[PDB]
């Protein structure tokens, strides 16, 4: 359950900042939606789910 | 019971429960000798001098380093990834060997943890030191501010690295710390001085070992081991993508995410093995660290060495197979060019060192394996160096081609991190319980040169 | 299919509102001598001594190249390479093609930061100091640049100049930036960098933001050769080599040069979409 | 011993007839059509190729594991070795069929591979392709056949002697065969790794001579190794439910369930890293590989991610569920289907492109080889008793629990 909390944190953070607050272009990366440019968020989303799953149960 | 007669004893000397605790507690319960002080002094001096070099270059400029307008990275990130590679050994020994029910890991786990907490920390210095304006480093974090809530992007692997390293360390710190609770309990119960009494009553929590407490303890360690293996892989992979995701010929690839990991395992165990070899003689714990532990370390190194070898020929095949001249030239530059000696000395070490382990007469030798274990770390330093430098001084547009040579302040900082490593590790060995008691006492009856002999008759 | 048609991503709309380009033709490039000093006149690029340039660590925003040849032609350095064998001759031909033969041919090439569209220098900046505009520049903020030196590496053209010391007021650099009487050349419209921040041959923002300004207060449309006369990368060269201006305006000097049989970018197989195109050397 | 069901025979016969008939059916049905007609003619051919390589590698995914378990001195595997030996009886037959197909390509009976076509190498032809011709030092046909051929011997020989020496160990008063096999298996694993890398280049990446990538072979390895493990589990579940296994319990099942779970995650890891490293920096050369897959094989491409990751992710994480027969069987089926799709996805866009579909000629080849596989494996189980004799680790494996 702590891991599930973590993924909601990671995805609501990045989907807010990157595509709903400043949708600027950094490279040719399509920041139109959250499906588009999704892969670049995976390295962070993963780490957050482990982080919360680990520390909140310890 | 049902144990197979094929297996050899992991505990030597017919030792009981008191024998084990006395042996391990003894170095904690007594004074350090003159030799310890000599070595300590040396490591400390190297560290302090290194700090001076760090302060100097931060306060006067990165231009004091041997960096070029072409080669923006060299020795700074080279040493960063080198230390990161070292700090994956302990998280393999305590998590992966756990998952594969490898009993022999019980005599290593505790010192293996020390190897990561004192090496990830060293790596953590380079992400700051090389920065142009490090006093503004706090801008890396997505914190609400007076710039109209100005944020960070989430597309750069440099940011991914921040999350990877900071959470890797954080998780591993609570993991190994929890494992100390039943061992600090065995030191607070000695209380030879009121000072030490207080110290261990604070270091340990209220750990009165009970049925329920142990039940939960076991379950927590199983969960964390399960989470730890993914971290071992994903953290080093995020580091790997600093080069894999580029457009530079010689860096852009898909092999790095598993390739660098295999190298990390290889170099990590080579490091660990040299400390265990000297440890079992200085601390007199050779009855716990046996030749079977040493041999098994050698076997694992051999295996991962061959994986790396396959990746080397994979890259060369693909380079030939590919019709891209820029990729082929990059490999020609490594084979023949101004840095040929870095490339070929690197290849010599990584190709031949792990192949000596096929010979039992070489594998089962603490003398030979000590030497080889040292050699591996040299080759791996060049592995990181060669990839970064040889791919930057030669690339698109011949007019931009250059060289590279480091300065004494590049060298000095590296020396400083080595000195600091040993200051921390050396102090550790005189204050912490080097072998987990809760772990060893669960295998003393299952294996050892007493009970096996009893089973045989 | 033409390499420029392959793209997993989606493009951005820059079809309206002043898409810029910049045009070199290699025949008019005689030496392009005075084009350098005029670009270092507004932009306050500091002067570095003999040492710190001896270590190849200088500060220049645009550069002129120099390419000799082996065996008297440039086509003679394309017959030795296409005819090659396996791994025994290719270790000797590539070591002989860096020794220039007697009486070769010389070729010049001006190289600056062509403001890419799929720019590799953008996506990896962790502190987000670089971005693109609707006009098509590469905007470089001197504020979030906390100098983690990535973006000097992913530029394949590699025109990106990090500064290393403080060049402003210290006694190690006793040039015109130091003394009080000689700090009048410096224009007040462009800031002066201090330490740890990178700089780059931007398009002439501090002029084209004033040309749009002086055409907006009046109530007019910008003229034909009005963008070309303000950017001193083009408005100070002797010949008609450098041509700056607008593209969406279909009556400028750039829009008649972009529709040519000599249309040509550097490194189209990289797939970075540059905004500066060279033509062809048409020697005989 | 193992008594044959006396029902699976006719069952497998039905599969080997209906599938065979469907295969036969599949072959009975300016410059635009010069493209299209080749896409259409390749449909019943690649429908067979993908089926053969799927089951061929399925068998290899068991031998790799088999060798590992013996080299690693596992204390729970001995009781399952006879089943694994029975499964790896397909390989010496399936490899014959697969090899024949490779020969048929060489003899120009199809247009499965591009570089095997005529007029590609010579400059005096409208079919001349300089890029392919420049790779002919590796793609030269007689070299390709010999190189492929010796990989099959390198796998079949191991299989043969592993069984032979095991049976010898069962009828001896000392060891010597155990240690013999220990040494052999170690040698095999070294060979295997090398032959694996080359194999992928020759049998899978050879479908597109204009594309390359590092980390391809390791991806391929994971895509069949995982499925190999699930086939082991499913056979032991069947035999156990029929009363033919002893000293087998939920801890043996559980151990296999968590094993296959972990490695299925590993497959996903490799899949993503290959994709993302191309997507992130889309240098147009070598990018069309994904362009033509995403735009055409949309659901196949992404469905393969879900079935091989998302489904088992929420199943085989509960240790109680890992001991349930129907949970394990269910997950095993999904995984097998997912990896079939993985091979389908890799091959199809290069042979038929947008003319792909999953109708009669695809189903028919699946059922044909399914029946063949079943027939061979269960027949093999009648030629040797389950639960080997004196073995240095069998006594502890018979009391294994977790
Ligand atoms: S040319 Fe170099 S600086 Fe200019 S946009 Fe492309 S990568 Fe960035
Ligand atoms: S990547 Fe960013 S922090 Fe400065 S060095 Fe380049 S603009």
């Amino acid at each position: 359950l702590y891991g599930c909390v973590g993924i909601s944190v990671a995805t609501t953070m990045m989907s807010y900042i990157m595509i709903h607050d400043w949708p600027q272009d950094i490279g040719g990366k399509p920041s139109f939606s959250f499906i588009q440019n999704m892969p670049s968020f995976v390295p962070i989303m993963f780490e957050m789910t482990v982080f919360f799953a680990a520390h909140l149960m310890v | 019971h049902y144990e197979a007669p094929i297996r050899k004893p992991l505990v030597i000397g017919d030792k009981s429960y008191h024998d084990v605790t006395v042996d391990v507690a003894a170095p904690v319960e007594g004074p350090a000798n003159k030799q310890w002080w000599i070595v300590f002094t040396i490591a400390l001096v190297a560290f302090l001098w290194g700090l001076g070099c760090i302060i100097y270059t931060v306060s006067t400029g990165i231009g004091t380093w041997g960096l070029n307008k072409t080669v923006g990275w060299a020795w700074d990130i080279t040493n960063f990834v080198w230390w990161v590679g070292i700090g994956h050994a302990g998280t393999l020994i305590s998590a992966v060997l756990l998952l594969f029910r490898q009993r022999w890991r019980m005599a290593i786990n505790r010192s293996a943890e020390a190897m990561t907490i004192f090496s990830v920390v060293q790596a953590g210095l380079f992400p700051i030191i090389h920065m142009g304006r490090p006093w503004l480093a706090y801008w890396v974090l997505p914190i609400p501010n007076q710039f109209g809530s100005l944020w960070v992007n989430f597309n750069s692997p440099l940011l991914w690295d921040v999350f990877a390293i900071s959470t890797y360390l954080s998780v591993s710190l609570v993991f190994w710390w929890t494992g100390l609770l039943p061992d600090f309990a065995m030191l607070r119960d000695r209380a030879i001085t009121p000072f030490n009494k207080r110290v261990y009553s604070i270091l340990s929590f209220g750990w009165s070992g009970r049925a329920k407490d142990w039940q939960r303890f076991e379950e927590v360690s199983l969960v964390l081991a399960g989470l730890a293996t993914p971290l071992v892989l994903s953290v080093h992979t995020i580091v790997s993508m600093d080069f894999a995701t580029s457009v530079i010929p010689g860096w852009h690839t898909t092999i790095f995410p598993p390739y660098f990991v295999a190298g990390a395992v290889f170099s990590g165990f080579a490091m660990v093995n040299t400390l265990l070899i000297v440890m079992r003689k200085v601390s007199n714990l050779e009855a716990y660290i046996t030749l079977q532990h040493i041999e098994l370390m050698n076997i694992i190194i051999m295996i991962t060495g061959s994986i790396v070898g396959v990746a080397y020929i994979t890259e060369l095949f693909v380079a030939w197979y590919s019709g891209v001249e820029y990729e082929q030239y990059a490999f020609l530059n490594r084979a023949t060019g101004p840095y040929w000696w870095a490339y070929w000395s690197m290849m010599t070490c990584n190709v031949f060192s792990p192949q000596f382990m096929w010979f039992k007469k070489l594998r089962t030798s603490i003398m030979f394996s000590f030497i080889i274990s040292i050699v591996v770390n040299i080759g791996m330093w060049f592995e990181r160096f060669v990839i970064i430098v040889t791919s930057l001084h030669r690339d698109y547009l011949p007019s931009s081609w250059t060289m590279f040579s480091p300065t004494f302040v590049d060298i000095g900082i590296f020396i400083g991190t080595i000195g600091f490593f040993f200051v921390l590790f050396l102090l550790y060995s005189r204050t912490f319980p080097v072998i987990a008691q809760a772990e060893v006492k669960t295998i003393l009856k299952g294996t050892g040169d007493n009970y096996i002999r009893e089973r045989a008759n | 299919v033409e390499a420029t048609t392959v793209d997993l991503w989606e493009s951005f709309d820059r079809t309206t509102g002043h898409h810029f380009n910049l045009s070199i033709d290699l025949n008019a490039c005689t030496g392009c001598g005075a084009c350098v000093i005029a670009c270092h006149a507004e932009n306050n690029v500091p002067v570095v001594g003999k040492a710190e340039v001896r270590r190849s660590r200088d500060m220049h925003w645009l550069r002129i190249d120099r390419y000799y040849s082996s065996e008297s032609t440039f086509e003679g350095d394309n017959e030795r390479k296409e005819g090659i064998a396996g791994l025994s001759s290719s270790l000797s031909t590539f070591n002989e093609m860096e020794k220039p033969g007697d009486n070769p041919q010389v070729a010049f090439q001006p190289v600056m930061c062509q403001h890419c569209n799929h720019a590799p220098c953008e996506t990896v900046c962790p502190v987000a100091a670089t971005s693109h505009g609707r006009q098509g520049q590469n905007h470089m903020a001197y504020n979030r640049c906390v100098g983690t030196r990535y973006c000097a590496n992913n530029c394949p053209y590699k025109v990106r100049r990090f500064n290393w010391f403080l060049y402003n007021k210290n006694s190690e650099f006793d040039y015109h930036m130091n003394d009080d009487l000689g700090r009048m050349v410096l224009n007040p419209d462009v800031n002066v960098r201090s330490r740890g921040v990178m700089e780059k041959c931007s398009f002439c923002i501090q002029s084209t933001q004033a040309v749009i300004l002086e055409a907006k207060r009046q109530g007019r449309v910008v003229g034909k050769d009005e963008f070309n006369n303000a950017c001193a990368c083009s408005a100070a060269c002797s010949s008609g080599a450098m041509v700056f201006g607008d593209v969406n305006d279909k009556e400028s000097e750039v829009a008649k040069l972009a529709e040519s049989e000599r249309m040509y970018h550097l490194l189209e197989h990289v797939g970075t979409k540059p905004n500066v195109f060279y033509h062809v050397k048409v020697r005989n | 011993m193992y008594t044959f069901s006396s029902k699976l025979k006719t069952f497998s016969i039905i599969l080997m007839v209906l599938g065979l008939l469907g295969i036969g059916y599949g072959f009975l049905s300016t410059e635009h059509l010069n493209h299209v007609l080749h896409q259409l003619q390749n449909k019943p051919w690649s429908a067979l190729y993908v089926a053969c390589i799927f089951f061929l590698l399925l068998s290899m995914g068991v031998l790799a594991f088999y060798a590992i378990q013996q080299v690693a001195q596992a204390g729970w595997s001995p009781v399952l070795f006879r089943v694994m030996q029975g499964i790896t009886a397909y390989l010496p037959a399936g490899s014959i069929i697969f090899f024949i197909i490779l020969v048929l390509c060489g003899l120009h009976f199809n247009h499965i591979f591009v570089w095997l076509g005529e007029g590609v190498t010579d400059p005096k032809s409208p079919n001349y392709d300089a890029i392919i011709a420049g790779k002919s030092g590796y793609l030269n046909f007689p070299f390709w056949i010999v190189r492929a051929f010796i990989f099959l011997l390198g796998w079949n020989i191991y299989r043969h002697f592993s069984r032979k020496n095991c049976l010898a160990q069962d009828e001896a008063n000392d060891d010597l065969y155990y240690k013999k096999n220990f040494k052999i298996s170690a040698g095999f694993l070294v060979f295997f790794i090398v032959s694996e890398s080359i194999m992928a280049w020759d049998w899978i990446m050879s479908f597109d001579p204009h594309w390359f990538s590092t980390l391809f072979a390791w991806y391929v390895f994971a895509s069949f190794f995982v499925s190999g493990i699930t086939s082991i589990a499913l056979i032991t579940i069947y035999l156990k439910s029929k009363g033919y296994l002893e000293y087998v319990n939920t801890s043996h099942i559980h151990d296999l369930a968590k094993f296959m779970f972990g490695i299925s995650v590993f497959w996903t890891y490799l899949w993503f890293s290959q994709f993302m490293l191309i997507w992130y920096a889309n240098i147009p050369e070598e990018v069309t590989y994904f362009v033509t897959r995403i735009q055409l094989y949309n659901l196949p491409f992404f469905g393969a991610v879900v079935m091989n990751f998302v489904f088992p992710l929420l199943i085989l994480i509960n240790t109680d569920f890992k001991r349930l027969n129907w949970v394990v069987v269910m997950a095993g089926i999904v995984i097998l289907l997912g990896h079939y799709v993985d091979f389908f996805n890799m091959i199809m866009p290069g042979t038929v492109g947008d003319k792909w579909f999953i109708g009669v000629p695809e189903i028919a080849s699946i059922l044909f080889f399914l029946g063949l596989f079943i027939f061979v494996v269960f027949t093999a189980l009648t030629k040797s008793p389950l639960l080997a004799k004196r073995n240095p680790f069998i006594e502890e494996s018979k009391h294994f629990h977790y």
